[PDB]
């Protein structure tokens, strides 16, 4: 009763399953679904792959097409090909994840952003998203990776920038403010009168 | 007996796992059901309007900060509730929503300036509920509410529209 | 004699029941008004709606018609549709209110507010 529960080995909903084989090392041709599944107790080892889409968050500051700094957090949600698993296994282990994201979501997502100014980046979020989506699609397909959504969940600037901006729109106030200083004059003119 | 029945709350779905067939593509609806005591298992998942808040500051398209709260009422598909529990998991939301949401909403609010904001909330909120369901429904989720509850702008812009309002009470007082 | 006691449930005062079933759930074509009524001991149980009105008072800040900060409270006096409870339950539960008027009010309420000047 022990040894078949040696050879028995469960995968969950939205888990698969490769085999390390001591005869050819990884299988290149068995990725099991869910199930149940039977292994030798010795020969063959089970690896488990998490391939539902799992969030990652890049923060990072980076420059816009005038090297003004962005403060840039990016979510993307990656899971791995399930048709590649076992090649993955081979090139990338379980730390797939951590190995690729690190680099090319950085990259990517700066070289992009390099491609906008403040105005253009937030006025236009979901087409630099869209970039970024589409280039991070095609440097993470070279790594068997599938990108199921890519967001830009924050996207600020400096502290001097913003209080520009808001010295700006302060100004904007103050000229329609100034039209009540037009109803106030007619009041202090007939007074001068 | 009791560990081969399987009670379904009210507003409740439940995906079976079947050991030897995995997943099944139809969803059980609410009450108690009959399955294998060890063969299968079901996942429960709520088929109700739930609500989740979103405060976030961003930018108009002048680039002012924007204090926005969205909350939105969402529920997954049932017919979809297999694929989701082997694609996203029983976490979808906290998988999905905190992405899709803040980005469309904060891509939304870009596109209107302060007194659009406040003036055309309405219209706001509609384009929100625009996108936020169409980048939703591939993921298998439905919208039922999408409301603009907050919505305030900068300490320094927020003194000086009440300056411009006590230069029309001052104007009065002349 | 508990048994019988067990398969007896009163509503009243204004609430109605609902029959959450073990041979489908929900039914949704049963509410029960007040009075005494009696339940299967296992197959059925009650959910108890109160359907009477109901005070919420949501206080919040928003901006007027020109922007100018205003602190507005509003009171609304709510009630389930007592002719729909059963799908309420399967869509919203027992905590309908806290589930739907937080965004509702506040969205109407600001969105109106904002058509006005003080």
């Amino acid at each position: 009763a022990y040894g078949v529960r040696e050879s028995v080995f469960t995968v969950e909903g939205g888990h698969r399953a490769i085999f390390f084989n001591r005869i050819g090392g990884v299988q290149q041709d068995t990725i099991l679904a869910e199930g149940l599944h039977f292994r030798i107790p010795w020969f063959q080892y089970p690896i488990i792959y998490d391939i539902r889409a799992r969030p990652r968050k890049i923060s990072s500051p980076t420059g816009s097409k005038d090297l003004q700094m962005v403060n840039i957090s990016l979510r993307v949600l990656s899971r791995p090909n399930a048709q590649e698993l076992p090649s993955m296994y081979q090139r990338l282990g379980l730390d797939y994840e951590e190995r690729v994201l690190p680099s090319i979501v950085n990259e990517v997502l700066k070289s992009v952003v390099a491609k906008f100014n403040a105005s253009q980046l937030i006025t236009q979020r979901a087409q630099v998203s869209l970039l970024i989506r589409r280039e991070l699609t095609e440097r993470a397909k070279d790594f068997s990776l599938i990108l199921d959504d890519v967001a830009i969940t924050e996207l600020s600037f400096s502290r001097e920038y913003t209080a520009a901006v808001e010295a700006k729109q302060v100004a904007q106030q103050e000229a329609q403010r100034a039209q009540f200083l037009v109803e106030k004059a007619k009041q202090e003119q007939r007074q001068k009168i | 007996v009791n560990s081969a029945l399987y009670n379904v709350d009210a507003g409740h779905r439940a995906v079976i796992f079947d050991r030897f067939r995995g997943v099944q593509d139809i969803v059980v609806g609410e009450g108690t059901h009959f399955l294998i005591p060890w063969v299968q298992k079901p996942i429960i998942f709520d088929c109700r309007s739930r609500p989740r808040n979103v405060p976030v500051i961003t930018g108009s398209k002048d680039l002012q900060n924007v204090n926005i709260t969205l909350r939105i009422l969402f529920r997954p598909v049932a017919s979809q509730l297999p694929r989701i529990f082997t694609s996203i998991g029983e976490d979808y939301d906290e998988r999905v929503l905190p992405s899709i949401t803040t980005e469309i909403l904060k891509s939304v609010v870009a596109r209107f300036d302060a007194g659009e904001l406040i003036t055309q909330r309405e219209l706001v909120s509609r384009q929100v509920s625009d996108d936020l369901t169409e980048r939703a429904a591939t993921f298998g989720l439905i919208l039922d509410d999408v409301s603009l509850t907050h919505l305030t702008f900068g300490k320094e812009f927020t003194e000086a529209v009440e300056a411009k309002q006590v230069a029309q009470q001052e104007a009065e007082r002349a």
